[PDB]
């Protein structure tokens, strides 16, 4: 992907996390444990319903229009109509063809976007008191509980209750 | 002393094969269809109004030969003419034929 | 049954913004086209261990 | 956006940033101002124009063509006549339709990217003298007047100056 | 690009590196070389391949057709097939038009990603070891040999190794 998240510096997904498509996954003093991210599963789920809204939508109605089957061989008229209805075909085919590759495309990339996007939120949350490991994790440098990991998850974590503990820590 | 935060996504056990840009065949946890491949086999009588034409074309139910007399005066939404029909009349032509076939059937 | 499009090999639904069924159609129906199948994707990358 | 910065980690947009389309905000000992970044205001415009260049272009010129309307009910060319119609004008509408839907994703991520870039380039120019604060704002850890924020939005801010001062405001 | 690296803040490429796309310069004890980065220059090369694979693609194969030239002036049923012909000629000229400019688009913006890929990569290899300059270089606190340089091509430096050592170079 774009970013380099999914399929890139995470090694890979996690099929236990089944109540999310992003989240996180800790280790402190009280043992490890997951939780799900909803507003970022929530964006990836929107975009791509947006998508699918755009996709699935209402197709056009034809009535009465030219044929395409014959029993008789006529010549130039005839040449005429399967032209035509070949010609359109193949053009609708192509588009179809087109389409499909480029929302996959553009698929896989937001869904890497959004990953990429929590994990950067992350990391401004907790300015000076960790450290990116480069396989998506952050080390942690003071004592964590599992109130403390909810607070980064809920996005109230205030880093100046931490930080003399972890520079302290950081720095040796 | 201290903690370990992962951040992570989903996978599933069983993902399906999509096409890209630049990819021809790339696992995804889910896809859907947009192409319909299959047809229940019958022609659904609502909401368009259909009328069978059985043993008749439509030409032949214009002229009123007699075994089309049924089809006097009908109306229809989409005609439907069968490969087992037949003409039990006087033997005809029609100069464009597919011309009349067409402007009645419209 | 109740269908909006029509086609000579019976009535198919419309949900799907194209189909493969039959360049003879009647209603609203999906655009035909060659193909007999185009998936359109609807998660991320599936990257298990 | 793609980069998460435009309604993302920058709460919003500044209505009063009336001479550029990105720019710098700054509080300091003399009190508080604002000034636009030229470079990637014209960045973003230039993409921009090279898009609508592209599009505006030259429409197709076509003169004598077949009949589009009829009086006369004629059957199996007429239909064909219509029909051919009626297909041009579905396909070129599907085509207008895609267009401005690609475009319009491209647009709002082209600029997303360059106030993602902008940022960038601040974070990097500023080095250890500061702290990025989550919402698109630098914290600054020494003196810093208005001469010096003039070489922050120049590029000819000398980080070296500083760090004695910041590394031990930081640091404590 | 959308990543601002290529044309961004990377001034500007290497003619000189000739077995790559992408790689690393780097200055030390010892004195200067370089050495290109494999699996970068092979997922740009592998994505462009993908996409030229998709267009090279077998060609549709038309046999009998309508005819597209004429020696003498007949009126309506010529009108149509010209306007016909003449109607997918230029849809088909605009797609391939449309195809070309978003391929592009989107290859230059791939290789841009991988060059910022490989930038991540190594910032996050590094730690606290070393400071981003701003111009795609890295400086490293720490006696870098030849070997130091190797295992950080390699992807076997090992940053606590060297992290006493950097500490004390970079804050004082
Ligand atoms: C595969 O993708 C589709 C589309 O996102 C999902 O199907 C939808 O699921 C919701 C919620 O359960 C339903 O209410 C919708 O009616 C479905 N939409 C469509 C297009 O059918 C589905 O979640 C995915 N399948 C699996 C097994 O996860
Ligand atoms: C709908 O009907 C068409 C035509 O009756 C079917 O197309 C035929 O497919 C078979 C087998 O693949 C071919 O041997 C025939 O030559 C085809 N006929 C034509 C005229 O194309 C089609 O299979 C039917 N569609 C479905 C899904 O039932
Ligand atoms: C989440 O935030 C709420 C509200 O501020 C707070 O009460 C709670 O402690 C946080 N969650 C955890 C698990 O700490
Ligand atoms: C149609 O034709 C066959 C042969 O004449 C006949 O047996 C059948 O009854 C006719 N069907 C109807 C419904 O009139
Ligand atoms: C901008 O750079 C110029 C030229 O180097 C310099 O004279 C000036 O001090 C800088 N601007 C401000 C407001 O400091
Ligand atoms: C590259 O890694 C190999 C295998 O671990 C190691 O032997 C070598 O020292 C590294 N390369 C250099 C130039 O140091």
């Amino acid at each position: 992907g774009i970013f380099g998240a999914i399929a890139g510096f995470i090694e890979n997904g996690w099929e236990g996390m089944i109540d999310g498509w992003y989240g996180f996954r800790h280790q402190n003093s009280e043992g490890t444990g997951q939780a799900a991210d909803l507003k970022s599963t929530q964006a990836a789920i929107d975009q791509i319903n947006g998508k699918l809204n755009r996709v699935i939508e209402k197709t056009n109605e034809k009535f009465h229009q030219i044929e395409k089957e014959f029993s008789e061989v006529e010549g130039r008229i005839q040449d005429l109509e399967k032209y035509v209805e070949d010609t359109k075909i193949d053009l609708w085919s192509y588009n179809a063809e087109l389409l499909v590759a480029l929302e996959n495309q553009h698929t896989i990339d937001l869904t890497d976007s959004e990953m990429n996007k929590l994990f950067e939120k992350t990391r401004r949350q907790l300015r000076e008191n960790a450290e990116d490991m480069g396989n998506g994790c952050f080390k942690i440098y003071h004592k964590c509980d599992n109130a403390c990991i909810g607070s980064i998850r809920n996005g109230t974590y205030d880093h100046d209750v931490y930080r003399d503990e972890a520079l302290n820590n950081r720095f040796q | 002393p201290g903690a370990t935060l992962c951040l992570g996504h989903h996978a599933v056990p069983n993902g399906t094969l999509v096409k890209t840009i630049t990819n021809d065949q790339i696992e995804v946890t889910n896809a859907t269809e947009l192409v319909q491949s299959s047809s229940t086999g019958k022609i659904c009588n609502n909401p368009h109004r259909i009328l069978d034409g059985i043993n008749c074309t439509l030409i032949d139910a214009l002229l009123g030969d007699p075994h089309c007399d049924g089809f006097q005066n009908e109306k229809w939404d989409l005609f439907v003419e069968r490969s087992k029909a037949f003409s039990n009349c006087y033997p005809y032509d029609v100069p464009d034929y597919a011309s009349l076939r067409s402007l009645v059937a419209s | 049954c109740s269908s909006e499009c029509i086609t000579p090999n019976g009535s198919i639904p419309n949900d799907k913004p194209f189909q493969n069924v039959n360049k003879i159609t009647y209603g609203a129906c999906p655009k035909y086209v060659k193909q007999n199948t185009l998936k359109l994707a609807t998660g991320m990358r599936n990257v298990p261990e």
